[PDB]
């Protein structure tokens, strides 16, 4: 009836699901120590220390990736650099809370309309929330959601030395998700809408990346410090 | 009442539109920091920009089911998808001038009349932009063997974006979008049984077209070559004065 899934994708499913469930929530070591770094400024400080704690498992989640060996040290940091504001957006996205139409991330204090505003972004929570909405109403599931974080980290990025090799990477992650649709919806016609509407994901969150990168240099040049860590994991520019 | 189908974007592409009414999307503006020499051909760039997102308009609006929708709708999927639209049919028409089957591309096709070449797009220090679109878009269509068939399905998917922000009826361009991925899949499993990964393939071209289309915006507005303010009431006076398109027998 439906090509079934084999032995090698039905353990990668489990793998990507067991390691993201890992890398959920921060580690209460690590939660401490970012902080000791660095008028209140309480409110940047919250969103910027929850997003070196998910930006470092971000890094540990895609180190741990089969297929994230095979590239070069080279390729491996621009993959990084590249897939962990996008990750971040779907980290904090997969958190959405329609009832209260806010992000719970358990902690709840950082990624909130209050620090945002607090902090002179009051216009990026909105553009944040609509990610959020719209990403809620597709209803996916834990394996479309770890695939999906793994085809986002083998994207074809401007300054790859191999995008052959990354390209193959991702075609066989690609193809784990196509038949998990399959499988899932018995081989109906709707089972390219849904695997349409997934790999859509890939063309929005280059925006949010995006105004990351913008927004991070608007910190810059207000003399806002920004992390240490988020300046060399996003390239961001010492500009005046 | 007609299909939204691929053979019906295919009839689409054969029409001409007469671009009677010009609309100034791209201009270059009072205290261009554009140089005075360089005024004149970016000026000369801008009104072609402008003709071919007139047709582009005038295309949007007769694509099945596409004038059922609102029309602040009509409007915003149109005002988010100009840009990426023209640089994906820039690509597609830069085909043609690759180089072979180690240097890198040289021309891309602003217009069936046009070739700008590589060195003025690094002295205008675009050079980036520029082989991004040559080669993640222009020169990967080609190895993927894109007909026009996968093209103008594409577009439509392109436009049919259902997350554009401050829509009226978000399920209403779902459900064409939706139906998008069904004739691209069944037009993918028809023709190149054999490759399975197509339907992806073709559908990751779209991210890297973002990307390409973001950073072309932040160009534009550091010249401060486009006119938001007035682009949405453009389309409006585009959708309903412009006539409609000229057909060839
Ligand atoms: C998606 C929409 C597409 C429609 C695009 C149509 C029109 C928009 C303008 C596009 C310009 C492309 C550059 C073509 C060369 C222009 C002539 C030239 O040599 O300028 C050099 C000058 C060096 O000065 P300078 O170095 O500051 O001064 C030197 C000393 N005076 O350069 C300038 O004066 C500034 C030019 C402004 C360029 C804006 C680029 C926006 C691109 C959008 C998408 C197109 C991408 C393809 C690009 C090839
Ligand atoms: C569209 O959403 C945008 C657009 C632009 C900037 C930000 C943002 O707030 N980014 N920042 C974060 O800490 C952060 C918070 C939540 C998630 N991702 C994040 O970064 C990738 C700053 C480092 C403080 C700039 C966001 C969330
Ligand atoms: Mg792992």
């Amino acid at each position: 009836n439906v090509p079934p899934l084999t032995a090698n994708q039905k353990s990668l499913i489990a793998r990507l699901v067991y390691y993201q469930e890992g890398y959920e929530q921060p580690s209460e070591e690590d939660l401490k120590r970012v902080t000791q770094t660095w008028d209140s400024d309480m409110p940047f400080r919250q969103i910027t220390e929850m997003t070196i704690l998910t930006v470092q498992l971000i890094v540990e989640f895609a180190k741990g990736l089969p297929g994230f060996s095979k590239i070069s040290q080279s390729d491996q940091i621009t993959l990084l650099k590249a897939c962990s504001s996008e990750v971040m957006m779907l980290r904090v996205a997969r958190r959405y809370d329609a009832a209260t139409d806010s992000v719970l991330f358990a902690n709840n204090q950082a990624y909130t309309r209050d620090n945002y505003r607090k902090a002179g972004m009051a216009y990026v929570i909105e553009d944040l929330l609509h990610f959020c909405r719209c990403m809620y109403s597709m209803m996916m599931d834990n394996v479309h959601y770890a695939l999906l974080t793994a085809i986002v980290i083998f994207s074809d990025r401007p300054g790859l030395e191999q995008p052959s090799l990354v390209e193959e990477i991702q075609r066989y992650y690609l193809n784990t998700l196509r038949v998990y649709i399959l499988n899932q919806n018995s081989a109906s016609p709707r089972s390219a809408v849904i695997f349409g509407k997934i790999l859509g994901i890939l063309t929005e969150i280059r925006t949010l990346g995006m105004q990351n990168s913008n927004m991070c240099i608007s910190l810059k040049l207000k003399n806002r410090k920004l992390p240490p860590f988020l300046e060399e994991i996003w390239d961001v520019a010492d500009v005046a | 009442v007609q299909e939204l189908s691929i053979e019906r974007l295919l009839e689409m592409e054969s029409l001409v539109a007469d671009p009677s009414e010009e609309f100034q999307f791209l201009r270059v503006g009072p205290d261009s920091n554009v140089p005075p020499k360089f005024r004149a051909p970016v000026s000369s760039l801008c009104q072609i920009g402008n003709k071919q997102i007139a047709a582009l308009v005038v295309w949007a609006r007769d694509i099945p089911h596409f004038s059922q929708l609102e029309m602040e709708d009509q409007i915003l999927l149109i005002k988010g998808s100009w840009n990426e639209l023209l640089l994906f049919a820039i690509a597609w028409r830069s085909m043609e001038f690759l180089t072979e089957e180690t240097s890198p591309p040289q021309l891309m096709c602003l217009m069936p009349g046009m070739t700008l070449h590589r060195n003025s797009a690094l002295q205008a220090g675009v050079g980036q932009i520029f082989d991004r679109v040559l080669s993640e878009l222009s020169l990967k269509m080609r190895t993927l063997r894109v007909d026009q068939a996968e093209y103008v399905a594409l577009k439509a998917i392109i436009l049919l974006n259902p997350d554009v922000k401050g829509l009226k009826n978000r399920q209403e361009v779902e459900v064409l979008r939706e139906k998008m991925f069904l004739c691209l899949d069944e037009y993918c499993r028809r023709s190149r049984s054999s490759e399975e990964g197509r339907f992806a393939a073709l559908l990751l071209r779209l991210p890297a077209l973002r990307s390409i289309s973001l950073k072309s915006f932040e160009h534009l507005f550091f010249f401060h070559l486009v006119a938001d303010t007035s682009i949405a009431g453009y389309i409006r006076d585009a959708l309903r004065n412009h006539a409609p398109p000229i057909d060839t027998n």
